[PDB]
């Protein structure tokens, strides 16, 4: 709203340093010469944005100070800064917010309860055009002035100024807006911003900044910086590089997820008991964890020694799977370092169980009426079975000290019972479907299917191909590559040439355009044109212009007539 | 001059004592705070390997320039004029060159 | 007593925290009544919900 | 007592100044060795400081006397030895 | 060992500068006359050995 | 028609041979099984 061009204000010194008759290059929070800066003339909030440069218009004396902070409300304590012509204040306090905050005076102060830190200064000082440049690093809270009296009020005027530092203060805490105070009794200021540009300043004898030039706002500018000189003499000048950066990191994998069906160990028909669980070899094939996490049917999808997500970037061999039926009310029992009776006498979980376990109702398919006495399991036994062990015996228990003959007495205790699931049964007593899946570390492992981002074809565009990676453009190549390659290397170790197995289709590799900018200009009193001119790119993606051999070059003209 | 060129290449997949010869994955499965480590043995074996590319460079510079001049002065004699001089442009007494 | 997870389990189950190696956890009362082999333990932001047994091991 | 940036501390040690002698100098803030002189240079009412080229040093403003000094390095460099032959004679003469 | 092979170019350098010298006086003053002036000793050359 | 891989607990013959599959000493306890 109503922007307003910094033709060449906004340049501080960066220390208090002397230098004389030699220019230096400074890197620091600065503002770019010929930038916009927002124009009030009205006293809204502004944000700070890590320094920021303020102008007041000459012929007024309504701004009279500015509050610093995070939130300028009670919750976090904010600086507040006023100056009544004699004297600063400087609060810390817990100050709240106000709708339109002025001054009659002292109307703004809103509270000052909880006062953290305190201090008091002096003040610092056709009429004289007031410059503040405001910086908060390193927890110091800089404060820089210079008064200038000048004429066209209406607008910034050209020429130098180099703001000094004043004041020093230690406030230490986070600002993010701040909000300039005027007095009621409308005033025109401008408010910039900073940023880290680089800057070229010059020193007279006196010490005094009496020139400075911006390293990145022109190319004339541009080689000043480099050379370290305000006047370049007539010739052509290197003054940096370029490069295109990548844009949509495609990746190309194999013809995929075709393989490892669970469905048979999943959703098959029948499952054994859990005194005869079964473990079946799980390797060398694809297996998709994805789409159990939206099944939106397990109850107990419970992961020991491993979270869903990292499961699939990595993963492990040794997936051998145990499927068994579990009541409802024991399904717990199920777990590493969990002890009972089905987790003693039937299966139990070895510690540090690098798995998960997965469970779900199956109210009706696992269940009949009269009770589903079809699965067993064992009540006693002699010993605590060892982790993953399946003891297939008719063995039976021996009680008391008189031994059993196989006919069943007082202390046999036949251990073998059947469930009895009818579909009348409450929820802790329904079987649950529960299978576990166990994962330990045979080399070549075997994972998930891959991410097979869409590709590109002329950009500049980073990709990561099975096992090999890069950045480079990618085109059509009239190479022949034989059915077992999957790159190709130019010279001394360079891939220059991928086949993406997807399409089956050998593609070149090309390192995307580089090199060294150039400045070319005719002298700086000579004139002040320059032209640039990039080094062996194709002129199509750099940014008059004229193609040459050694690249082409912005800012002059082809001219078919000769010259020395 | 082709090998000069070539020989650097392979300076890039150089351990230079770090466990992997490329920056990706250096920074990849190391621990940042420590991960410099590993790039500072990598950088100071970069830098030797240009360092020595420049400085043999600027040896056949130097010798070139003593060739270009020798050239230029057999330009400026038995080129531009006759060369009095004896068997300093063919063996033989000298007519002109070409 | 402090324990300390040895390890990081995940949790589907809406009871049930998350926790990884190093996490500083308080141990509760030893009221095992809801389920067996089933231990409640405080997070850092003080939730409480059931974690398996043999996830925490005693600390010295 | 407990640590808001800027602590203040107790007061300075501020020891009395000397010159024309190679001597190891520390200011606020600042330190090094050199001969302090006087200086026909002016610094403005702001600096502390002042270096010439490649970040060196020449001038330092004390701040007890707001007075500017300069300062330059105290001599050095290599001693070497004239002698006429070990044979032909033996005294020699000592170059700085 | 860079030290040594870097000191050793600049010292071969400059021998083959010397030598091609060398060899520029043996062309002109000795399988000739050298009319250039104090090229090879001081005076009206003739001939060298 | 196939090649099959057993990494299974096979043992020793004395002139093992192929009238097929006569090299079959013991397939107890596979561990790894592949075809191709
Ligand atoms: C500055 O603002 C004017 C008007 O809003 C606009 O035309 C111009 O493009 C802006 N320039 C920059 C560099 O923001
Ligand atoms: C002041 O604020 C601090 C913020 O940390 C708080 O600890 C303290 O209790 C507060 N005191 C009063 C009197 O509001
Ligand atoms: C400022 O922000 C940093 C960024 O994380 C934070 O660490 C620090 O605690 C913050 N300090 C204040 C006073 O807001
Ligand atoms: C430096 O200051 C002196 C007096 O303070 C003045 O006479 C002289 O003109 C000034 N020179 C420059 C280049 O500012
Ligand atoms: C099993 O069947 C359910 C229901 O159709 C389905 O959501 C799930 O993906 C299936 N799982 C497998 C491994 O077939
Ligand atoms: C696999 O090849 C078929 C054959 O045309 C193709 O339709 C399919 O898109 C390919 N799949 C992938 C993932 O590239
Ligand atoms: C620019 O400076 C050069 C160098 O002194 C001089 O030869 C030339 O005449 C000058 N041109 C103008 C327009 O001042
Ligand atoms: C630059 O690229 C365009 C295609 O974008 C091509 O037509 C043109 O011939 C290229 N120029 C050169 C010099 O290769
Ligand atoms: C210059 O040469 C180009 C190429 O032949 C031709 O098209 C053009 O008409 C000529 N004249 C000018 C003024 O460019
Ligand atoms: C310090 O300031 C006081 C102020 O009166 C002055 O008298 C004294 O001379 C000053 N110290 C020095 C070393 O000049
Ligand atoms: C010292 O030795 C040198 C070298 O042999 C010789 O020229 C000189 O005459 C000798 N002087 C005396 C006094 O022996
Ligand atoms: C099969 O061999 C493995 C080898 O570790 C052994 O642990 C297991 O008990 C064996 N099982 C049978 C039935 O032979």
């Amino acid at each position: 709203p109503a922007y307003t061009n910094s033709f060449t204000r906004g340049v501080y010194y960066p220390d208090k340093v002397f230098r004389s008759s030699v220019l230096h290059s400074t890197q620091d929070l600065f503002l770019p010469f010929f930038s916009n800066v927002t124009w009030f003339h009205d006293n809204p909030v502004l944000p700070f944005n890590d320094g920021v440069y303020f102008a007041s218009t000459e012929k007024s004396n309504i701004i009279r100070g500015w509050i610093f902070g995070t939130t300028l409300d009670s919750k976090t304590q904010s600086l507040l800064i006023v100056n009544n012509a004699t004297n600063v204040v400087i609060k810390v306090c817990e100050f709240q917010f106000c709708n339109d905050p002025f001054l009659s005076e002292f109307r703004v102060y809103s509270s000052a309860n909880n006062c953290t830190f305190e201090y008091v200064s002096q003040p610092f000082l056709f009429k004289n055009l007031r410059e503040f440049v405001f910086k908060n690093i390193d927890g110091y809270f800089k404060i820089y002035s210079k008064h200038t009296p000048i004429n066209l009020v209406r607008d910034l005027p050209q020429g130098f100024s180099a703001l000094e530092p004043l004041v020093d203060l230690p406030i230490g805490i986070n600002i993010t807006r701040f909000q300039t105070l005027l007095a009621l009794h409308a005033a025109a200021y401008y408010v910039g911003y900073l940023q880290p540009r680089t800057f070229l300043l010059k020193y007279n004898e006196n010490g005094t900044i009496t020139d400075a030039v911006d390293c990145a706002l022109d190319p004339l500018s541009e080689t000043k910086c480099t050379l370290k000189s305000f006047t370049v003499e007539k010739g052509i000048y290197q003054t940096s590089n370029f490069r295109v950066q990548p844009t949509e990191s495609i990746v190309r994998f194999p013809n995929i997820t075709n393989l490892c069906p669970f469905g048979e160990v999943f959703n098959a028909t029948r499952f054994a008991s859990v005194y005869a669980w079964n473990r079946k070899r799980i390797s060398n094939c694809v297996a998709d964890y994805s789409v159990l996490y939206n099944s939106a049917s397990f109850s107990t999808f419970k992961c020991y020694g491993v979270s869903p997500t990292k499961l699939n970037d990595l993963c492990f061999t040794n997936v051998y799977a145990d499927s068994f039926v579990i009541r409802g009310d024991e399904v717990r029992q199920i777990a590493p370092g969990q002890t009972g009776k089905i987790a003693d006498y039937n299966y139990k979980l070895p510690d540090d169980f690098t798995g998960c376990v997965i469970a779900w109702n199956s109210n009706n398919l696992d269940s009949k009426v009269g009770g589903n006495y079809n699965y067993l399991y064992r009540l006693f036994r002699k010993s605590n079975l060892k982790p993953f062990e399946r003891d297939i015996s008719t063995e039976i228990y021996q009680a008391g000290s008189t031994p059993c003959n196989g006919v069943e007495g007082f202390n046999c205790y036949f251990p073998l019972q059947s469930y009895g699931f009818q579909p009348t049964n409450g929820v802790g007593y329904q079987p649950y479907r529960v299978v576990v899946l166990s994962f330990e570390l045979a080399p070549a492992t075997v994972c998930g299917p891959k991410k097979s981002t869409n590709l590109v074809k002329n950009k500049c565009v980073n990709f990561n191909f099975n096992g090999l990676t890069g950045t480079g453009v990618l085109t059509e190549s009239n190479k022949k590559f034989l059915p077992f390659q999957q790159f190709g290397r130019d010279i001394a170790d360079t891939t220059d040439a991928v086949r993406d197995p997807q399409t089956l289709e050998i593609l070149d590799i090309t390192p995307c355009s580089f090199g060294g900018v150039s400045v070319i200009t005719p002298g700086t009193n000579t004139s002040n044109q320059v032209a640039v001119l990039y080094q062996d790119v194709n002129c199509t993606e750099v940014p008059n212009v004229f193609q040459t051999r050694a690249g082409c070059l912005i800012g002059a003209e082809h001219v078919n007539n000769s010259y020395e | 001059n082709a090998q000069a060129l070539n020989t650097l290449v392979k300076q890039l997949s150089s351990n230079f004592g770090a466990i992997s010869s490329v920056l990706n994955d250096i920074l990849s499965r190391l621990d940042p705070p420590e991960a410099e480590v590993q790039i500072d043995r990598l950088i100071t074996g970069r830098l030797q390997s240009l360092q020595t590319y420049v400085t043999q460079q600027l040896i056949r510079a130097a010798e070139i320039r003593a060739s270009a001049n020798l050239a230029a002065t057999k330009m400026s004699e038995c080129v531009l004029g006759q060369s009095k001089r004896v068997d300093f442009c063919g063996k033989g007494y000298h007519l002109m060159s070409f | 007593e402090e324990y300390i997870a040895v390890g990081d389990f995940f949790s589907t189950d809406p009871a049930d925290l998350t926790f990884k190696k190093g996490e500083i956890l308080l141990v509760i009362e030893r009221g095992t009544s809801a389920g067996d082999g089933w231990w409640i333990a405080k997070d850092a932001k003080g939730n409480e919900g059931l974690v398996p047994r043999t996830y925490l091991e005693p600390y010295s």
